[PDB]
């Protein structure tokens, strides 16, 4: 009975969100209708996690999808599995931020941070155990970077002893959506670490190359990107929401992998990603998957782990599985490499196995981890932020609606120190 | 709710939006009457077609337009055309005479009169609309009108609505052809009002858009009516986001936020990636990444400027269509790794990419033919400072004879102004200089 | 072309002129639009069917979708199916 | 029974008349012959067998105009006895149509008034239609009024005055007959609403595109305001008003009761289609000073209170939306002392329509009638205009002439200028 | 066996109380004719509160209706329903009040105050035992504001132990629908503080905003806001009408909404509304219930509860429910927000059960709020009168009926009395 209040905000928070409730749904076996139909007696036992009762039988979810343009709320309301929603949890705003983190977080949020708290305390109030808060976003946009960090800010003043998973995207080196990519991020990631307790990094390419090399899709549409998502997602709810042989809910994934406050900057992967043509070739067993979860090739972050030592790292199995092969084989990957594991934390790989797999997946695992090298990511934006500061091009908005060139001052102050604080921390041995 | 008020000053102007709105109507369904007709094809209450229309009483719609020109032989024109019942007949604003390529008249003596009653049904098209995002004017600054009564209308509506976008789309003089000869003169005098009013200006030009229709057209004979069509293609593509639901939809403020780096540096080049005919379209293999490459083509531009001299600041690409966004990024990748572009230093994620899932349309009997997809490039760069160099030296050549000066004299104008916009345009061809310069 | 002075003008209307704009009847087909939603738009109170329920039985003679390109948005969107991650 | 009578007086008052009983009969439908084919006992009796007979008389110095009525289309309609004649008209004669010619054709007109109020149960009030410009409108309906003010006590008098422009000017000696009637309808008549010829004009070349307007053209659109303004009596609506809702909701005070008039959507055959009238369409559009009846300029004055009459599809809460924005809008300016200056009453009946009138068929209409304090710039128009004729005393004796005192000239100025002190001290903030 | 006699005064009573017959008739099931044609027993149990027995089985309502203009009269008798009311009992005037104090209270109303009063003695001689006395009119008005104010003076003289039930209709702060408002609603108050003994404030700004926030009706009419404001008073009557587990009559909610007798104005609210777009993902139990009767949205006057401290509340729940949710509810509460309610009563809260929902809808509550705020709408329409009355203007037309200023100034001063002792009870702490 810890439930968990999902937020979306941006057009990427509302793009993965609807994915996301697909995701869950056939888990649980509810139809786009609401009602449930699946033929499982385990889905049922843990449904106030992410929904709620309603008359008829009703399931509706604990989603407060909010963004400051309408166009990209039409679509999901409009989509298969969307019409489950409760219509008084859209809350929206009419004009607009519009790629900006100033008019998302100063002019704009005003006017919305009022409405959309006040969802949000309606809802987690009628929840009674509340465990943490699921919010999905972007960073290199405006409608949902800033509004978003303006909206963790607020919640973490009105529940400051409950989580806040925050599964957001990253701008990219190789390809870039928007020419202001580097001024939002780096404004956002200044709210991130004063604010959230878990950060979950996410990134497009990483995305589109495990699309391509791994599951040879041809035409990888941001629907197979937000699937992939989405696979993380379940996995990381899935000792709350089922049974398993080792129990690990959100407080035990925090405590467990960050050892100082400031390093909650993760990076995720899903294990069992094969091509259609290459099923049957394929041995589902457990070191196939160990020895996927660890490629740097199935990280779904731009950061190369090779790079850097992992601080910690945790592993989410589900499944029908064997205890013996989880946690030797995560003995023998620290022994194979210690190098790439950090020294002063001992025994940094932490397991846990839940009893019921994903849907149509025999065995899954989710991988978390606590790398110090997602630093070559927070250098690289703070790369082309102090590109285009210099030379104070793109600026003449932000200091428009109110936010000083102060707050950018501030702004690779900090960029620069969570960089320097990643590096030291690796150099760093013990004795 | 997404909706964009279109202003047509002068004749260029209305027999582009006549185009414009030939476009409109096909896309959306609207016939000429005016009525949706539900049975032609399936689909609902949509709201599409409120970015550019308004329903009123029970099936019909007008669109969110006027069409203003103080000389009555274009304005009656469409009076009598294929719209007459279209547009309700108030906001075919005409005049007595015409600003008769003087710059002053529009200005300053005959547009003060008609100025007055503009406001006026853009006051009434403002209570009308619920969100408003930006208005799309259609001048030509070489003529009288569209640099004159179109820089009266841009001042006061800087001033009645403040911090709305103004998209005004504009077509400069030639270096090789030109129609009039105060051309140099109204052009000038235009780019005081245009650069501290609108707030994203796009760049067109007769001859870039007659080269274009000769080779990818292969016809020898470009009409002014046949130029005004593929204009209107960059009018729609542009504005498809709002209207077409899409993979990456981009709003009016989120082309504004992205592709001027300062506040005076927003003068910025069109492009369309498939400018086809119909025996040109079956040889052609028509895909993302071919039409990226025709989209940076010297010479796929609308203004005659060669972009080499210059380097890219900042680009957009609109697309639409059945474009994946996987091959998108990777047309993205292509186009920057090669050298024969160049980006200015200080940005290294310059592209701004929209992608729409409506495919173009094309209107019967136009040169165009159906293309699956089409890339609508609206990039900034310095080469636009080489426009403005070589209408500088023009102008700069006729006033020191004081050539067709006492026209403008005589009518309000003063001798003083003719400078200040000369000197307030040498500071824009600095501009430009200074900001494509490298940084040590 | 014309073949006098009286025929010249009497069709540069219906030829070149205001009248030679494309008329949505010589048209063959209004394309089927991908728009946001055929349901009440999110933000209009002047809607006929805005109190009523529009995603479910209320609205169901008067919403009028478009199956094949509804599905064709929902498979370009990737909503349709989950199947991609399902190994069986 | 709601029932009221109405009075027209002159070439202007039943020339109105003309077109308010042709727009009464289409309301009802009542045929020309006054047969038939509750609602319209306010306007209509029923007397015989079928037979439908209008509650007034049309009396006028002038033949000429009235037996127009006599031998017209409309002969079987009115009750030729009603209709009053007389041998000779005033000839713009303030002085012939007040004691001369004025004082025996008066005497026939009580005993029918006597008549219509005895035949009818529930009396509501009395709607006049005349011209102060005139000889006859101005000195014969002086002369009526008066008489019905001792005569017919606590009925409230809606006055419909047909007022005189500088602009355009039909006859020389308007300033005289005007200035001498408005100490009589100062003092007997209780609500007094001013149109003005000019600014009819005006807005027929301005919203109905017609380039040579006449005077059928301007009557047409006068009833309209007349019958939308007596529609809350006929018919059922959300919030009815009546005769007496309109003498103390625009009257602050017994000598201040000119209030204006404004019909709001006034659209062609041609232009109604591509306009979409909502409620607050129309609401923007009766507020502008372009809609006013009498050439105003709101924005120099203040609004005392405003009277919205609405008919046709008008729900409560759209009413509301329109007129919250109205107090929002700096450019229209509320008096201090009234905080609650709206009064605002719902119909249910669109407005109808006269076969090949001008007006087009509309679903939602709104009629507007504003006390403000603008009003005494029009008065003070031809005051000025007065001044100068009356200081050189030309065209004075043909009024002394006729039994008129040369003294009352100054009386008449006088009271007139107390009108003038009354609205700056109004106007004036405290 | 505890009859209720209703009157209805003027066109906002006249409107309104046709509405009431609506719900009322339907609830108790009788038709448009008069027979009774109700489904259960419990319907006839308690039909004599309202309705009096006829020839063949008719009921026809025990409601005496009375204005100035036959218009309104014509309204109510064409109209459904409308063949059920007693034309005895259709006592009006002929030459209309005008939106005129003085006309319905001094000059027209003695000539037919003399007739109503001759039918209401007649209908309260015939019911065997009295319980109060109805009233629903409004205050900007004067055919229904005079005239029925002078009939609570003289009711009350007549029948001084039994109790008057005031559903008055105020003005507007945004809009006046009659340009006399103020001088009519402080006029009606002065002699409603004393005659009436407990008031129902309604007020139709609130009624416009609940309609479109929350029922999500863009173009309501007057139908509209009249059923809301009828669900009310069938709730008030609930517990008369129908058993329960905690009755409460109208002496009930009195003795407990009243600690002094000058305050006796409330606001009031019916709670489960919703719109058909939210109906099916609603949860209607008593939790929920309990958030929506409290919320300021809710509330049918135009004072905002969060301004002021509630004095004394009453809920007069129905439905088939469990007694300790309706305690613990009201309980949670108040201890929630204790800042907002009087700290000198303990236990603020009248609660009440009753065993029968109204028809179609299984569990509701109409919920009767005594508080300090609801000086906010009197201190407005006391400012927009010493606006009017200092430059004596809108006066000739009431001094001109017989009425002297001083009792202008007297219905001002008992208006500033009034607002004085609201004030100083919220401002008073115990100890
Ligand atoms: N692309 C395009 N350009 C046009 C078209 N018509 C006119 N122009 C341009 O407009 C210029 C003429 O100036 P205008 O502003 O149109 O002149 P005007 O609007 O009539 O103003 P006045 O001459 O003063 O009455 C020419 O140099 C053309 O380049 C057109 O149909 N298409
Ligand atoms: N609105 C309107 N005004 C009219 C009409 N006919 C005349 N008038 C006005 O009435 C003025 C003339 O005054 P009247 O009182 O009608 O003249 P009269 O009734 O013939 O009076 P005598 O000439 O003395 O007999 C003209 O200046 C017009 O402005 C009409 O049909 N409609
Ligand atoms: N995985 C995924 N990413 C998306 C989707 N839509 C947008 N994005 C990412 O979002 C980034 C841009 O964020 P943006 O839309 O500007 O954020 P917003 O301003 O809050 O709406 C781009 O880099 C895209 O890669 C989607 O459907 N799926
Ligand atoms: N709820 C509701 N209120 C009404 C209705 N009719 C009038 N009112 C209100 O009553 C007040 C004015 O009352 P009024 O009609 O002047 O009473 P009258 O003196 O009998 O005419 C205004 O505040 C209106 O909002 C109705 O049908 N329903
Ligand atoms: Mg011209
Ligand atoms: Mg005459």
């Amino acid at each position: 009975m810890r439930e968990i209040v999902h937020i979306q905000g941006g057009q990427c928070g509302n793009q993965i969100g609807a994915k996301f409730w697909e995701v869950v749904s056939d888990e649980h076996g509810i139809d786009p209708t609401g009602t449930y139909h699946g033929d499982s007696d385990l889905q049922l036992e843990r449904i106030n996690v992410y929904f709620n009762e309603a008359t008829g039988g009703r399931y509706v979810p604990r989603a407060i999808l909010m963004d400051l343009e309408p166009g990209t709320m039409d679509s999901v309301r409009s989509g298969p599995y969307g019409q489950i929603f409760r219509p008084d949890n859209f809350v929206f705003g009419q004009t607009g931020a519009g790629n900006n983190w100033a008019k998302g977080h100063y002019t704009e949020g005003a006017e919305l941070i009022d409405s959309v708290l006040d969802v949000v305390r309606k809802e987690a109030e009628s929840c009674d155990c509340l465990q943490g808060f699921q919010v999905c976003h972007s960073l290199g946009g405006g409608t949902g970077s800033g509004m978003g960090t303006l909206l963790i800010s607020k919640i973490r003043e009105e529940y400051p002893d409950r989580m806040m998973l925050t599964f957001s995207v990253v701008p990219s080196p190789k390809v870039s959506d928007t020419v202001v990519e580097p001024y939002n991020a780096t404004l956002s990631v200044h709210q991130l670490v004063e604010n959230a307790d878990e950060c979950m990094v996410l990134d497009n390419e990483a995305l589109y190359d495990i699309c391509f090399r791994t599951l040879k899709l041809t035409t990888p549409t941001f629907g197979d990107l937000n699937h992939l998502i989405s696979a993380v997602m379940s996995g990381i709810t899935c000792c709350l929401r089922f049974p398993g042989q080792l129990n690990a809910d959100l407080r035990k994934l925090a405590v467990n992998l960050i050892p100082f406050p400031r390093l909650h900057f993760f990076m995720v992967g899903f294990t069992p990603l094969t091509s259609r043509g290459s099923q049957q070739y394929r041995a589902l067993t457990v070191p196939e998957l160990t020895q996927q979860m660890w490629d740097a090739k199935n990280m779904m972050c731009a950061a190369d782990p090779r790079h850097g030592r992992y601080l910690t790292a945790s592993a989410l199995f589900r499944g029908r599985m064997s205890t013996k092969e989880v946690d030797e084989q995560m003995l023998n990957v620290q022994n194979k490499n210690s190098s790439y594991f950090v020294e002063w934390i001992p025994n940094n790989v932490k397991s846990s196995v839940c009893d019921i797999p994903p849907k149509g997946l025999k065995m899954s695992a989710t991988f978390i981890g606590n790398s110090t090298a997602i630093q070559e990511m927070f250098k690289r934006v703070s790369e082309q932020f102090t590109a285009m500061f210099r030379r104070k091009a793109f600026l003449h908005w932000y200091t428009g609606e109110g936010m000083d060139e102060m707050e950018f001052t501030e702004a690779e102050s900090n960029m620069n120190d969570l960089v320097s604080e990643y590096q030291q921390y690796q150099d760093a041995s013990a004795e | 709710m997404r909706e964009v008020i279109s202003i047509h000053i002068g004749q260029a102007g209305i027999q582009v939006g006549n185009a414009c709105w030939e476009l409109y109507c096909l896309e959306h369904g609207i016939q000429p009457d005016g009525q949706m007709p539900s049975d032609k094809t399936i689909g609902g209450g949509d709201d599409a077609f409120n970015t550019f229309f308004s329903e009123t009483g029970a099936g019909k719609h007008v669109p969110r337009c006027i069409f203003l020109d103080l000389e009555p032989t274009v304005v009656d024109e469409v009076r009598t055309g294929t719209y007459r019942q279209l547009f309700h007949p108030e906001q075919l604003i005409s005049g007595k005479e015409d600003a008769a390529n003087n710059f002053a008249r529009g200005h300053y003596t005959i547009g003060k009169e008609i100025v007055d009653l503009a406001l006026d049904r853009i006051r009434k098209l403002a209570d009308n609309c619920t969100g408003l995002q930006g208005f799309l004017v259609f001048n030509a600054v070489g003529g009288g009108t569209g640099s004159g009564l179109g820089s009266l209308l841009l001042e006061r509506l800087s001033v009645d609505y403040g911090k709305k976008s103004k998209l005004g789309f504009t077509v400069y003089p030639s270096p090789q052809v030109s129609t009039a000869v105060v051309e140099p003169y109204n052009s000038v005098l235009s780019t005081h009002s245009l650069l501290e009013h609108t707030d994203v200006a796009v760049m067109l030009d007769n001859e870039a858009i007659y080269d274009i229709c000769r080779r990818s057209l292969d016809i020898e004979r470009p009409t002014y009516t046949n130029l005004n069509r593929l204009i209107a293609q960059v009018i729609s593509s542009l504005t498809a986001s709002l209207r077409f639901d899409g993979a990456l939809n981009v709003d009016i403020t989120e082309f504004q936020t992205n592709l001027v780096p300062y506040p005076r540096i927003h003068f910025m080049l069109s492009s369309y990636a498939p400018i086809i005919s119909a025996e040109k379209a079956y040889h052609e293999q028509l895909s993302v990444a071919e039409i990226t490459n025709a989209a940076f083509e010297p010479a796929s531009m609308m203004v005659k400027c060669d972009p080499r001299h210059g380097k890219y600041m900042a680009c957009c690409l609109m697309y639409r269509g059945d474009v994946v966004p996987k091959d998108v990024n990777a047309s993205v990748a292509t186009i920057k790794t090669k050298r024969t572009i160049q980006f200015v230093d200080w940005c290294p994620t310059g592209f701004k990419c929209g992608i729409n899932y409506q495919p173009p349309t094309v209107v019967p009997g136009g040169d165009l033919a159906k293309v699956q997809r089409a890339v609508c490039m609206i990039s900034n760069s310095t080469a636009i400072g080489e426009i403005f160099s070589r209408l500088d030296h023009k102008f700069d050549l006729m006033y020191a004879k004081r050539a067709f000066v006492h026209w403008y004299v005589g009518e309000g104008m003063e001798e003083g102004e003719f400078s200040e916009a000369r000197e307030d345009l040498a500071a824009l061809e600095k501009d430009f200089e200074e900001v494509g310069a490298e940084s040590a | 072309g014309p073949r006098s002075w009286a025929e010249d003008c009497n069709q540069y209307r219906t030829t070149r002129g205001s009248k030679s704009y494309s008329t949505l009847e010589d048209a063959g087909r209004v394309p089927e639009r991908y728009s946001r939603t055929n349901y009440v738009p999110f933000l209009a109170e002047r809607h006929p069917l805005y109190s009523y329920n529009d995603l479910g039985e209320d609205g169901k003679g008067k919403v009028r979708l478009d199956p094949a390109t509804q599905a064709d948005r929902f498979s370009r969107h990737g909503w349709g199916d989950v199947s991609l991650l399902k190994q069986e």
